[PDB]
């Protein structure tokens, strides 16, 4: 069907469709939202977070960033 | 059949170890609150009759049209449906209430209730209506002590939190 | 998962210490202020679902944008996830009440449920609204002060176990914001 | 209602140290389907216990980590047949019956493209799987009221039989090979004697009903509801003349009445017989008379 | 699973009716005998793993042949499985012990423990010996006259609860063969 | 820290449910037992280091030779480290009795014990005639309530059956 | 799963040719027949949940043993159970009535039925009268001739796909016994 | 029964593939290896009556109170028990010395010892101080050839890092 990185990078469905089992707070908390930052261009922002993750996924504090 | 020593039984068994202190501790409380369930059930074998007759017949008279057409209890036979269904009611009520868990209510009576009253057209809320019936009637010293009355009390509650 | 006797034992082992007279001292306080906790627990269980029900229509009420089209609160299935949420923050609250010791709904149910929120666009200011109509109808209930209840118990204070649910409530709506 | 409710695992989010020994506990369970796993054999799938409790690494995946590891490989996988390997990998992990032929045989002709390793992440990374319980629970006794084939509570209920009862068929592996003594057969192979579902799977009919019954949670209406009634006295007085024992071979007549008497005598003697632990704690006073001499051994 | 509790339920069930005074008066005769019951479970807790080791080893002497070779309790592994199952039969007897009803026990483990001790060749009557051993051992604790324990509880009579016991085992040892 | 209340919480929320009165009957039993508990730590916290010198000083009583070469305790540090470990497990037959579950017990001084006595050649058969000993020590009534002095004995009895 | 175009293609695989002129002759009368087998799969439809009703209510009238205590469909879960599985013996019906060929039913869900229900102690013969119910009910919903129920198309014959349908039902009841 | 050629053909297996050059070089050297593990097991099987008793003999020597009461056997039937024990042990280094991998051994003997030896209150460093025993003795060349000598040792040696 679809290869399980993908599923990894992709978005949290709704509950009422995309999936039966009530999902907790910890896999919101584990994979999420999942998008990486361009290249900044001033002092100021540079050292404040990675521009992207390979092979991982974070979720929800890339939001924030 | 939830109960104290269901409950620590199952989870005994579930850490598959053997009962520490602390299911000894549940089941020493078990057979503290013991006596004032049982007193309540007492009573409760005592006058059900009339309990379930004020209980029905409060029911009709909050809602005229279940007697109506056709749609409900239009009949003596689903009046006598009706007393029969209370009836069931407050004998799980007595069954829960010696048992202390809201177990063998919970399985026999409330478990997928909704399915079967929304099925057969059956509104719940004439059962609201008769359950708060007996809840606002209960005695305060007049019956049964307070931790018999309170228990009684609150073995309703769960019935009408499960209800709707 | 802490009990309040479980929170003093690790206070002790960080004192890495025995338990001493003044924590026992506190605890038998807590023993025989424990029976208004259990009435207390059959208070706000007695009235769940009605808290639940009244907490959240009251939220739609006090602001209608919600029920407006395009809101959170506007579908029928995001309305009944609404409920059931309201239902389980009213459940590890109660939990919180009969173990006196906030570190069960800390570790449980507090624990990434702001960036959940966050992560799914629901307003936090709205669920904090909704935490604290639970609060007040809560010591409501706990006072024996709601106007369609009315309780057959010998009166006393429990002043102290009233601001002890309302601290559970206000850890509740300030974690989640 | 599917009678799951009747049925009880916990598995709670994971919240101390106590939550993270019944959920480890409850997962090898699972795994390996009641099987006894020893100190070494817990030793073996020991890296994905660490990447657990860290929290490092989610549940499903713990999950994977134990059915990788030799000793559930060894079990379920190698002394298998390979029909046995396909209806146990899944049963411990997806926790159902396979529905059809088709089914069975896309996994096996994925064993011969690939074997073992890339089975076991086919098993994990299913869809079923993920939606069935996904990070979430640990796998257990699936029932869900809509089946896709009525067959599938029913082979699954087979496979599962009795919740005291355990995989391993010793004498039904021990006729087949040509053993006069079971217990003469190497017991960390077991789990391979014939695919029980086999039959069933390619012909699609008949499934037993007496092994069914067996896995059914016990209900608390019908079938203990049978099971004891022994009440009342038809007379107030009635005098039987049984029997007790004072030995194999010496028999008493008594009525209930005069061996009631007979017991209280013998309590009357218990006393009498459980005197004697005073003359044992008595003699071990003895024992401070003996270091009394050491005392006196150490001021000379 | 049934509590004699619910084992009166079901009884009243299959009756059809109410409670009725006489079963509630036997269930009196349970609470006001119930801590004598506890105290039992408490016996039989505190020296578990002792009457295991020493049931266990006492059917390994009756008949040599277990460890003979080729026999079940020869090997090493097969031997800790032995100490392990000689384990859990104690732990559902003390649950029967704390509950009451023998029905927790007749449906947790007593069924298919015969089918799957004959699906191994496991030999049936050196189970139910030691199912004897456990069963003697544990009503010596019961009334405490093992010899080399001796607890320190006021004198009465606990002998139905002993007998209570003991029908415990002999349904299990009945119930293997 | 399996207790009364962890053991009938992490069960309620386990069913998902609000807590029936069941629960409130275990808790009921915790603050029964609560005060036979609590005297019998008052106690153990009044005189643990006569208890812990009785019982090392039986344990080596007992066994001579883990002051023999070079296999055990044969320095005066390691006898140290002897009434350091006992220390620790009165400290936490403390914990557990004031908890009233043999939690704090099993999660930090059970939990792997084995591995560790196995590994650093420490036999637990010395630990077993340390508390066997302490055991038959105490007074039945004098120095606790009657309920107390079973209380700390089915503590140290749970010890003893987890260490061997 | 078979339609029955794929019916008649695994009967010229079995004769091993191809389909010639009789099959696609008698395929074209079901193809032609097809717009009243759609009709009469939106009025079993367009009444299911109101005929499952009917049906199981009358099944407890025929015979009150069934909610006797005792009986299965004495309880509340059993009975929500009940109609489920009314429900959903319905829904297979309904499949079939699309196909034209029992064997979508046949492999789902009429097969290892009987030694399921002869494994719960159901009563067979009462399932049998509750689709024997949905069989007459399902044909008066078929030929409009319920007594609440007009639909409003155009007169035609269809009393081979009625005796279509109660073969479905005949084949379930048969097969449930 | 981890050996060799169990290994390549479970892992080829595990692959699915035919065995490739690999496991053929594999079995190779277990055909190199295999003199010096045969005439290990030929020596082993002539003197193995007089290596338990050495082997017991020092284990009461280093350690007494196994006689002293109910601590360790103190009947000659359990000292029978101990030469069993012991001829079990370098029965089982005979079987995995004939097969080169330790797997006999570890199925037969490993697995699971250490809650029997935890359980029946057997400690497990009077078995090392037996094998250590065994262990010290070897005279390597002109007791048997040196590299049997290696074997043994190694195989030994994995039973010590085994036990404790
Ligand atoms: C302005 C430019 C700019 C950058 C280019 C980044 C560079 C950068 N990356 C990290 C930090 C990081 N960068 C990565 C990225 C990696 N993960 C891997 O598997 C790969 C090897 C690699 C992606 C290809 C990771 C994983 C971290 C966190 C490392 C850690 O905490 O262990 C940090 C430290 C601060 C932080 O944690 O975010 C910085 C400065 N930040 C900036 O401000
Ligand atoms: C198993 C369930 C269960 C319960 C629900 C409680 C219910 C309960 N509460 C009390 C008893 C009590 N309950 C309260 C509580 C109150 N104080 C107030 O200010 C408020 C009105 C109210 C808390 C909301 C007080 C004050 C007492 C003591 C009353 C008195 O002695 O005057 C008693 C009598 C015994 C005792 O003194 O403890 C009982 C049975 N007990 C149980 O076993
Ligand atoms: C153990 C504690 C615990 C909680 C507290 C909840 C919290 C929670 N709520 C949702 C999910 C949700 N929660 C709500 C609730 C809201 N609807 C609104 O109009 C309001 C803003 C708000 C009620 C006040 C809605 C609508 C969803 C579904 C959101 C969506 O799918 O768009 C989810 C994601 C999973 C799901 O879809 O159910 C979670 C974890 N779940 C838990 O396990
Ligand atoms: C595959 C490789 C691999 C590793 C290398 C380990 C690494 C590792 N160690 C721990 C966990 C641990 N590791 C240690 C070890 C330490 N004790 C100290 O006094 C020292 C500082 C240090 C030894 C030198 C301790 C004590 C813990 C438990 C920590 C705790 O729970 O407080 C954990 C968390 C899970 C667990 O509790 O086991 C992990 C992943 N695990 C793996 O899977
Ligand atoms: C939480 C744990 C917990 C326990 C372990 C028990 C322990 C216990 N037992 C008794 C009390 C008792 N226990 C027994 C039991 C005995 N009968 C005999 O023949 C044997 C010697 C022994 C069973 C093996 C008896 C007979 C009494 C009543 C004694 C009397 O009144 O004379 C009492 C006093 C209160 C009462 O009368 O019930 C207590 C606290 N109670 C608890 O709350
Ligand atoms: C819930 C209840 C419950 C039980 C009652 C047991 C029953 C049981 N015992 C064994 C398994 C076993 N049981 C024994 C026990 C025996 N050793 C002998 O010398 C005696 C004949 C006998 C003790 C009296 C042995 C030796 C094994 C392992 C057999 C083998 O592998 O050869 C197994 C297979 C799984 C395993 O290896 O552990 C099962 C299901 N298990 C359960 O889950
Ligand atoms: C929280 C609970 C807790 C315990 C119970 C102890 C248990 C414990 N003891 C030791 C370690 C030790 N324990 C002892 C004790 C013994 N000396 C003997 O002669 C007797 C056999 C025995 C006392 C009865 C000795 C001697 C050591 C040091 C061993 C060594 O270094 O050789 C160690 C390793 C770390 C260290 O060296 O201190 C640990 C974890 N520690 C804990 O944190
Ligand atoms: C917190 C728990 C706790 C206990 C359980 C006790 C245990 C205990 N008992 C004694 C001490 C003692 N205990 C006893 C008791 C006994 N007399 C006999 O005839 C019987 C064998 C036995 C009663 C059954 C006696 C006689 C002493 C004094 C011994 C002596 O000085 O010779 C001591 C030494 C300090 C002292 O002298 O008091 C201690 C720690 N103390 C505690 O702090
Ligand atoms: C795919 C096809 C398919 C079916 C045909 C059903 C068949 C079926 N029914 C039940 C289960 C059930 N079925 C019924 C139905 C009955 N109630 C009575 O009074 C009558 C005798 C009968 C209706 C005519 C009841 C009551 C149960 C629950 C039985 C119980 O729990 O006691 C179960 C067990 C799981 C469950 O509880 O739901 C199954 C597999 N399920 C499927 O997946
Ligand atoms: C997408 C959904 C969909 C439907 C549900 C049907 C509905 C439908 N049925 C007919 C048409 C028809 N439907 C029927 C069916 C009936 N014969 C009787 O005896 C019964 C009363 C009834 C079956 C229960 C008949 C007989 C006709 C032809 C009527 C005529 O020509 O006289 C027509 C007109 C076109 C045609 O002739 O086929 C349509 C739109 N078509 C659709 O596209
Ligand atoms: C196939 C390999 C194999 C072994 C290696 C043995 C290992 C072994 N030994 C014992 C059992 C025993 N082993 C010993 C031996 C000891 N006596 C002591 O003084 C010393 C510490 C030690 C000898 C060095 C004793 C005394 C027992 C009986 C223990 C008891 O019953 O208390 C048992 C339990 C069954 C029994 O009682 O026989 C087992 C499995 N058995 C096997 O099947
Ligand atoms: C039209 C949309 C709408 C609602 C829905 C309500 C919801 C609502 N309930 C309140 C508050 C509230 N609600 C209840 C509970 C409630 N009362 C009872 O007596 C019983 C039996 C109850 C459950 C059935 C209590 C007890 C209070 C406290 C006020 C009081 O004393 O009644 C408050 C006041 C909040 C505050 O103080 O900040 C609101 C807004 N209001 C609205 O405008
Ligand atoms: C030589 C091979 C051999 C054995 C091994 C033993 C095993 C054994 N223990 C028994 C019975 C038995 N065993 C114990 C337990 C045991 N005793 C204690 O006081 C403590 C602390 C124990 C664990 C360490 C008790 C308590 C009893 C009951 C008898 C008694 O009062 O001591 C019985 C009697 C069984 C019966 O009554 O039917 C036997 C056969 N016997 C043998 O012939
Ligand atoms: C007193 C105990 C009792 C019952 C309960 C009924 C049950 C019942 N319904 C029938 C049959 C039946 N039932 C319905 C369904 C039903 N009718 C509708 O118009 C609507 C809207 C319905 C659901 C609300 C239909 C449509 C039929 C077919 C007959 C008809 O045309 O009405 C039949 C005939 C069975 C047969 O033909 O073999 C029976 C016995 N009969 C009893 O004696």
């Amino acid at each position: 069907v679809v290869d399980p990185f993908q599923r990894k990078f992709q978005s949290i469905g709704k509950i009422g469709i995309d999936y039966s089992r009530p999902k907790k707070l910890a896999t919101y908390k584990r994979v999420g939202y999942s998008v990486g930052l361009d290249f900044p261009n001033a002092v100021s922002m540079a050292g404040h977070y990675s521009l992207t993750d390979c092979t991982r996924a974070g979720g929800a504090a890339k939001i924030l960033m | 059949m939830k109960s104290v020593i269901t409950t620590t039984i199952s989870a005994a068994d579930a850490a598959g170890r053997f009962p520490s202190s602390s299911d000894l501790e549940s089941i020493q409380g078990n057979i503290q609150r013991a006596s004032a369930r049982l007193e309540a059930a007492e009573k409760l074998s005592g006058n059900h009759e009339a309990v379930v007759k004020e209980a029905g017949d409060a029911c009709f008279a909050k809602y005229s049209y279940l007697k109506n057409s056709g749609e409900a209890g239009d009949s003596q036979e689903k009046i006598n449906k009706c007393y029969r269904d209370v009836d069931h009611y407050m004998r799980l009520i007595n069954y829960s209430l010696v048992v202390g868990g809201t177990g063998p209510l919970d399985e026999w009576g409330i478990a997928g209730s909704r399915e079967v009253y929304r099925t057969l057209n059956l509104p719940g809320s004439a059962y609201i209506a008769s359950f708060t019936f007996t809840r606002d009637r209960l005695c305060v010293p007049r019956d049964m002590s307070s931790q018999a009355g309170v228990e009684f009390v609150a073995a309703l509650d769960y019935v009408i939190n499960s209800l709707s | 998962m802490l009990d309040a006797f479980s929170r003093v034992v690790v206070n002790s082992d960080s004192k890495a210490a025995y338990v001493g007279g003044s924590d026992l001292q506190s605890l038998k306080t807590f023993i025989s202020d424990g029976n208004k906790r259990l009435d207390a627990v059959n208070c706000i269980v007695s009235n769940a679902s009605c808290i639940v029900s009244d907490a959240i229509s009251g939220m739609i009420c006090e602001n209608p944008g919600l029920i407006a089209p395009g809101g959170n609160c506007y579908t029928n299935r995001r309305m009944a996830a609404c409920l059931r949420d309201g239902e389980i923050i009213l459940r590890y609250v109660s939990y919180a009440l009969l173990a006196g010791d906030s570190s069960v709904l800390d570790d449980r149910c507090l624990n990434g449920l702001k960036e959940t929120y966050i992560a799914l666009g629901v307003p936090t200011a709205s669920t904090s609204r909704a935490v604290s109509i639970m609060k007040a109808a809560s010591t409501a209930f706990i006072m024996n002060t709601a106007s369609g209840r009315k309780i057959e118990i010998a009166a006393g204070d429990c002043q102290a176990l009233q601001s002890e649910a309302a601290a559970y409530f206000d850890k509740v709506g300030s974690a989640v914001d | 209602i599917t009678l799951d409710t009747l049925l009880y695992h916990p598995t709670p989010t994971i919240s101390g140290v106590e939550d993270k020994d019944l959920i480890c506990y409850s997962v090898w369970k699972q795994v390996f389907g009641n099987a006894y796993v020893m100190e070494s054999e817990r030793a073996d799938a020991y890296v994905p216990e660490s990447m657990f409790r860290a929290g490092q690494i989610p549940l499903r995946e713990f999950v994977r980590g134990v059915a990788l590891s030799a000793t559930y490989r060894r079990r379920f996988f190698e002394c298998c047949g390979p029909y046995r390997a396909v209806e146990l990998n899944f049963r411990h992990l997806l926790g159902r019956a396979p529905v059809s032929q088709k089914e069975v045989s896309e996994h096996i002709k994925l064993i011969a493209a690939k074997g073992f390793e890339a089975e076991i992440n086919s098993y994990i990374d299913s869809e079923e799987y993920e939606e069935a319980f996904g990070d979430d629970l640990v796998p257990y006794m699936r029932f869900k009221g809509t089946y896709t084939t009525c067959e599938e509570f029913n082979r699954m209920c087979t496979m599962y039989s009795a919740p005291g009862t355990t995989d391993k068929s010793l004498s039904i592996r021990a006729r087949t090979q040509g053993i006069e003594n079971p217990n003469h057969v190497l017991s960390l192979d077991g789990a391979g004697v014939p695919s029980k579902l086999v039959s069933i799977i390619a012909m699609g009919s008949h499934s037993s009903f007496v092994p069914v019954k067996r896995a059914l949670p016990s209900r608390p209406d019908l079938e203990f509801g049978q099971s004891t009634k022994a009440p009342a006295q038809v007379n107030e007085n009635a005098n039987p003349v049984s029997r007790v024992e004072v030995c194999m071979g010496s028999y008493m007549y008594l009525t209930a009445e005069e061996a009631a008497q007979y017991n209280t005598d013998v309590m009357e003697q218990d006393q009498i017989a459980s005197y004697a632990e005073t003359e044992i704690s008595e003699a071990e006073t003895e024992i401070a008379r003996l270091q009394a001499k050491i005392a006196e051994l150490n001021l000379i």
